RNA sequence: CCUCCGCAUAAGCCUGCGUCAGAUACACUGAACUGACAAUUAACAGCCCAAUAUCUACAAUCAACCAACAAGUCAUUAUUACCCUCACUGUCAACCCAACACAGGCAUGCUCAUAAGGAAAGGUUAAAAAAAGUAAAAGGAACUCGGCAAAUCUUACCCC
RNA sequence: GCUACCUAAGAACAGCUAAAAGAGCACACCCGUCUAUGUAGCAAAAUAGUGGGAAGAUUUAUAGGUAGAGGCGACAAACCUA
RNA sequence: GCUAAACCUAGCCCCAAACCCACUCCACCUUACUACCAAACCUUAGCCAAACCAUUUACCCAAAUAAAGUAUAGGCGAUA
């Protein structure tokens, strides 16, 4: 019910909520697909119930009763992510293979760059696209001056970094 | 009187300075180059 | 955190710390003795020895080690005095207050002579890695100290919102070569009789 | 005003460091050595400036023919730009002619 | 900045100290001082 | 801030008579 | 789900399921009276109203009659010290009215120191019949 | 024919004027604000046993000698205004109260013989408020014959008279931090009794102001 | 002539207010009249489970004992999975090679509704 | 007392006089200044449409007389295909273009003087010169380059 | 996105006289004859009065086009972001 | 005595050496940052110098030096 987006009345106003430690990746581990499926939801309407109370002392003017563990559960949430995601990228890897979800490929743009095109989901062939046939993958001879400029660009800046630190060791050893 | 030369208009703008209308021209290409170059936060309307 | 950012003796995200340090100031940084992490050898609730300045020759704990600024803080020694509380109408409140010392400023003292000892950080043939004095071959210790958030394990009561331990540390998970997705398709009976038709992806 | 009103950190120059101590060592390899070595092997510095001495200009073309290709190209276009105001001024430019 | 004059304070002083006992800006500014100084020599 | 010494010192030192006049030692 | 690529749909697919939901849900206290039977969320940009009557009556299980969405420009206004614009972040508003006749309303939530306090008692103002004296000494 | 006016860039005209929590660290007390048990002008064995036990070495027939000492060299100390061995000698809790007036104005407190050897009337203890904190308070009957003598800024004399002696009957309680080394006895307190003697009246004739009043208000 | 704010559906005239959107995702389609259809297959169906007994809650018990950490690799995945089952059938009868199909694995991805690569399924 | 303005839409701008708490080109310790909090809810508007052939001589003007010329602003059918619904986005303001809280520029509907919107005078005194008005004896262009301005509301010509 | 011209699809024009019109008087609207004010101004061209036009070779909103060895022009060497 | 003055270090410069950059997820050539439908190669000119100007007037091309500002070229002028 709606009561579930906020805590025990009893915990109200109550200047601290005492809370456990946040689940660890390992601890998850253990735990099977459906109990970890489970997990999620509980920890959502947590989350849910401490974004509202959140809000909530912003607008009161109140400090929040205990702050520290809507970050437990956000941390939680991302080790159960992080956990389903490993399956996920472990069976991929047995069955096809591959190392990424979604398709993609190296391409060069029109600036000289080269970029991992992530792939989108057609209906209709590549050749009749007619939006997709309007980019272009591919950089004519007018780019290479600019590439050549932003690559001295790049060595400008990598050489000043690189002799600010040389400059400060020896401050160093000046110092001590 | 003069000085109110600048009409606004977003159809204007986006069609004459846009994104698309640079990479339209091998000249408005270098011209995103060079602003990209000189490290613009702002390289197109 | 700003580029060249001052640490100090209040905690970074204090107010008392924004006030001393906002976004807009850039002071000349300080120049700190580039210590590793495996050299560093003082923890909070080691008992060192000072050497300079007041209350030179006397021992005490650390409470608080600031790494940045090589810095220890030394409880109750190297006092200045201070009002806390102080108002338009009211004097305030003494309070004694620490002074940061470095590294160089202290030495950690071996537990039965009482006397301040160099450190180097010799291996163990069957622990991992011990402090023994240069003078005396033998290992002192890591401090207990409570953490940050004070827990305290040993007396810890579960909440209503806390697993217990029987529950957490249960293995349900029997490895399978099926997705989340299939399993609890399955587990809650949801039947797609309805086949995914190809698309093109470019 | 423009003067400072305090004494600077006062300068301490160690005199007797290991580069101070050692200079000029080696400046007579030729002379003391079967003259197997020239002294102008001994300097370390540009590639276009090692053993070689030239005004302005002179030093310019040299860096542009031997160095040149590796340049920049702003530090390139630069120098190009530098020997061609030289060269004007050099040239058409004056007191004695 | 390889080299710049440190001790211009003690040039203007120089000049000014026989400007002091004049009346008006020639006292104290130096480009009106310097002007009257040399008349005055 | 500008490099040197000569400056500074001769600055000090007349400093150190206007201090003298204003103020004389008795 | 947010910040997912969602399978691209032919006519005669599946069903379309989510199984652990990416986004997030904030019951919010309105600032003007509402009726009785309406509730007000912040919710996620990418959600739609379909989306959180789904969500509402899956996870939650109240009962939804209708749903209304709007979206709240965050000020833009703001400047820092480098007199660049600090944006506040553009939210989705959505207003939630219960089937049954059942009514909700926002719950009241919300409903060293001792030295200082006794430093505090024995201040012992001075007397201005003292006049500006000392009081310390025992003479 | 015609030149077009040039702004200046906005910044130049947009200028201004430039303008403890809960922690691992704890504030390290060395006194206690009050008394345990105040003295009643006109239980300790216990108490002093506390006090031997960690200090394996005390005497209470010395301590009368020691308190006095302390007491004339602190305020000896605020004739010279030395306040880091006032700091030594004296409680962080009694520094403030013998310092903040002294601020701005000359001292001139001497002592002189006493008629009556001073005596401890009362030992108490801390009731452990505070972990690994135990305070141990003294109190010693004071009969002395001092001078006083009080300037301003100015050197204009505010109080009492540079050669005559006053006599003066104090209760003076002394604490100190057991379990901490390196600590030692310092004045923390003194006691007045109800029915002590008003203080010399001073020089300075004083207005009390009446109660200022707004126009609508009536004075009663 | 504001270049450095975010560009918006609140931005231009009515055409290019109508067009733009927030990033919500489609749900179904246009059609004459301006009707819009809702496809019901379009929108997302969450699948929740009923949470009735389940004896794991939001927090964890501070008594609960640290362990090593050891992320699922699939050589790990594949020991504990299918390695038992091989293994079986080699010590006791026999193992036939190109029938990997008996042990879980699949030559395409076509035939499953899940597919791994490309994915098919939300999250 | 003014209203030659207003209300709304379009376009443009983008939180820019709502609440609370603070320091402080006339000022209120209050501001449109700072920080925090809140808010614009779709029916209005935007966002449309299966294919292949095929059809479409006769304005509008109260469309009826009459009269035109510059000759016009809105039409389908046959066969195949087709069954799921109310999603997404705009909605605030004392506002935009003119470096400004600028006597300027700014499309349309309704109100054609208001039911809506506003205030020319910080306080005083009553100098000169300056500006805008009102009234003026007798005369009526004598003024002036010129009846310019004002008052009055005017004829007959010449050149182009 | 001003302006010169054009293209596409739009909008506006009270009242009075008129055999009925690139007609007349005259609003709104467009323009700018003459005077006064203003001249670091309300304004890098405005204000008040007086004026010219106001069913048309009219005025005007939206989107598009023509680009400098050029465009565009009821030629003023006009206009093409003061 | 106000306004002020004073400061040392963020960083930068030239070299040397060494051949650089490049996916959390999602979005991004349509009005970029918006899930989802029937086409590139092509002599640079000119300022400037020649005291005007009209032919002409140095500009990296595979690594120092020397041959040598020599042979040559050129309104046989400037110069190359
Ligand atoms: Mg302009
Ligand atoms: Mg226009
Ligand atoms: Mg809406
Ligand atoms: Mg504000
Ligand atoms: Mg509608
Ligand atoms: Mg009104
Ligand atoms: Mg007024
Ligand atoms: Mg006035
Ligand atoms: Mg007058
Ligand atoms: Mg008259
Ligand atoms: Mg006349
Ligand atoms: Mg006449
Ligand atoms: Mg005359
Ligand atoms: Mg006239
Ligand atoms: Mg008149
Ligand atoms: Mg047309
Ligand atoms: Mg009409
Ligand atoms: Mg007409
Ligand atoms: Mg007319
Ligand atoms: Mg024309
Ligand atoms: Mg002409
Ligand atoms: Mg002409
Ligand atoms: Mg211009
Ligand atoms: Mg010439």
């Amino acid at each position: 019910g709606l009561e579930e987006f906020f805590d025990d009345p009893k915990n109200w106003g109550q200047e601290k909520v005492k809370s456990g430690a946040a689940w660890t990746c390992q601890q998850l581990r253990n735990k099977s697909n459906e109990d970890l499926h489970k997990l999620w939801y509980v920890l959502l309407k947590e989350r849910n119930m401490l974004l509202t109370l959140e809000q909530e002392a912003k607008r009161q003017r109140l400090p929040m009763p205990s702050p520290e563990r809507l970050d437990k559960v956000v941390d939680s949430m991302d080790a159960l992510d992080k956990v389903v995601q490993e399956r996920e990228d472990a069976l991929r890897l047995l069955q096809t293979g591959q190392e990424r979800a979604r398709p993609g490929a190296w391409r060069r743009d029109i600036f000289g760059r080269i970029i991992w095109h992530k792939f989108k989901q057609w209906v209709i062939p590549w050749h009749l696209n007619k939006r997709y046939n309007r980019k272009r993958f591919f950089a004519l001879p007018y780019v290479d001056h600019f590439l050549r400029l932003e690559r001295e660009k790049r060595a400008r800046i990598k050489a000043r970094k690189e002799n600010l630190e040389r400059k400060k060791a020896k401050i160093l050893l000046k110092k001590f | 009187a003069r000085g109110n030369e600048y009409q606004p208009s977003n159809i204007k703008r986006k069609n004459k300075h846009g994104w698309v209308r640079r990479l339209s021209t091998p000249a408005g290409v270098q011209v995103i180059l060079r602003r990209m170059l000189k490290g613009r936060k702002s390289l197109s309307h | 955190l700003p580029p060249h950012y001052r640490y100090g003796m209040s905690p970074p995200g204090s107010v008392a710390d924004k006030r001393k340090n906002p976004p807009w100031i850039r002071r000349r940084p300080v120049v700190v003795e580039p210590i590793s992490d495996e050299d560093w050898y003082l923890f909070c609730g080691d008992t060192v020895e000072i050497l300079e300045g007041k209350d030179a020759g006397k021992q005490g704990k650390v409470v608080q080690v600031i790494r940045q600024r090589n810095w220890v803080v030394v409880g109750g020694l190297n006092t200045h005095y201070r009002y806390i509380g102080k108002t338009m109408d009211y004097r305030g409140t003494m309070i004694p207050s620490e002074a940061p010392l470095l590294h160089r400023q202290v030495k950690l003292v071996d537990p039965m002579d009482r006397k301040p000892t160099e450190i180097e950080w010799r291996f163990t043939e069957a622990g991992e890695r011990v402090r023994v004095s240069t003078r005396s071959g033998r290992i002192i210790p890591k401090p207990e100290f409570p953490r940050a958030d004070g827990i305290v394990p040993e007396t810890w009561i579960d909440g209503p919102k806390d697993t217990s331990v029987e529950d957490a540390l249960e293995r349900t998970y029997v490895p399978c070569l099926k997705t989340l997705q299939e399993e609890v398709m399955e587990a809650m009976g949801i039947k797609e009789t309805r086949k995914y038709k190809k698309v093109y992806w470019y | 005003i423009g003067i400072r009103l305090t004494l600077p950190p006062p300068k301490v120059v160690d005199r007797w460091n290991e580069k101070r101590a050692m200079f000029g060592v080696y400046d007579n390899i030729g002379i003391l050595g079967n003259f197997e070595k020239h002294p102008k092997e001994l300097i370390r510095g540009p590639i276009w400036l090692r053993g070689w001495k030239g005004n302005e200009l002179q030093r310019c073309i040299r860096k542009r023919k031997m160095v040149g290709s590796r340049m920049f190209a702003d530090d390139l276009h630069n120098l190009n730009k530098r020997i061609r105001y030289l060269y004007k001024h050099f040239n058409r430019h004056g007191k004695f002619r | 900045l390889r080299n710049r004059v440190t001790d211009r304070y003690f040039r203007i002083q120089e000049v000014l100290k026989h400007a002091r006992h004049f009346r008006g800006r020639k006292n104290r500014c130096y480009r009106l001082a310097v002007r009257t100084v040399i008349r005055a020599f | 801030v500008k490099k040197g010494f000569r400056a500074a010192f001769r600055f000090q030192k007349e400093l150190e008579r206007q201090r003298l006049l204003r103020c004389p030692p008795p | 789900a947010r910040n997912v690529v969602y399978p691209l749909y032919r006519l005669g697919g599946p069903q379309l399921r989510v199984f652990r939901t990416n986004f997030f849900i904030q019951l919010v206290r309105p600032g003007v009276a509402q009726p009785e039977d309406t509730v007000q969320f912040r919710i996620p940009m990418e959600m739609t109203r379909v989306d959180l009557r789904n969500y509402l009556e899956g996870i939650y299980n109240v009962p939804v009659a209708a749903v209304r969405t709007r979206v709240q420009h965050g000020s833009n206004k703001r400047r820092d010290h480098r007199n660049v614009r600090i944006k506040k972040p553009d939210y989705k508003v959505a207003y939630v009215q219960l089937a049954h006749g059942q009514t909700f309303t926002f719950p009241d939530l919300f409903p060293l120191y001792s030295m200082l306090e006794e430093e505090r008692q024995q201040r012992q103002s001075s007397d201005p019949r003292r006049g500006g004296v000392p009081s310390w000494f025992g003479l | 024919r015609f030149t077009p006016p040039i702004y200046q860039p906005k910044f130049k005209t947009e200028k201004e004027f430039m303008q403890p929590e809960k922690s691992d660290r704890s504030i390290h007390l060395a006194c206690t604000a009050g008394i345990f048990d105040a003295y009643v002008p006109p239980a300790s064995q216990v108490s002093i046993r506390r006090i031997k036990d960690y200090d394996a070495n005390f005497k209470i027939k010395d301590f009368p000698e020691k308190a006095k000492d302390i007491f004339i060299e602190a305020h000896l100390c605020l004739n010279n205004s030395d306040h880091d061995r006032l700091h030594t000698l004296v409680t962080e809790h009694c520094f403030p109260d013998m310092t903040w007036d002294i601020k701005y104005k000359t001292v001139r407190w001497s002592f002189v013989e006493s008629l009556e050897p001073s005596h401890v009337v009362q030992v108490r203890c801390s009731s452990m408020m505070n972990q690994g904190n135990v305070y141990g308070q003294i109190t010693v009957r004071m009969h002395t014959r001092q001078t006083l003598a009080i300037y301003d800024r100015f050197g204009r004399l505010m109080y009492g008279q540079e050669d005559v002696p006053k006599d003066v009957l104090e209760y003076v309680v002394f604490e100190k931090q057991l379990t901490n080394p390196y600590g030692s006895w310092r004045m923390h307190t003194k006691i007045v009794p109800p029915w002590a003697p008003p203080k010399q009246p001073i020089l300075k004739t004083v207005m009390i102001p009446g109660p200022q009043l707004k126009p609508e208000e009536e004075y009663e | 002539a504001d270049r450095m704010s975010k560009w918006t559906s609140k931005r231009g005239p009515r055409s290019f207010r109508g067009r733009k959107g927030r990033g919500a995702k489609g749900i179904g389609f246009l059609t004459s009249g301006w009707r819009f259809v809702q496809i019901k297959e379009m929108v997302p169906e969450f699948v929740v489970p009923d949470l009735t007994g389940f004896k794991l809650k939001p927090y964890v018990s501070y008594l609960a004992p640290e362990s090593e950490e050891t992320p699922l690799t699939a050589a790990q995945l594949f020991s504990e999975a299918v390695a038992p089952a091989i293994e079986k059938d080699f010590k006791d009868g026999t193992f036939d090679p190109d029938n990997l199909e008996k042990y879980g694995f699949e030559p395409t991805q076509e035939g499953k509704l899940f597919q791994l690569y490309p994915r098919n399924f939300l999250r």
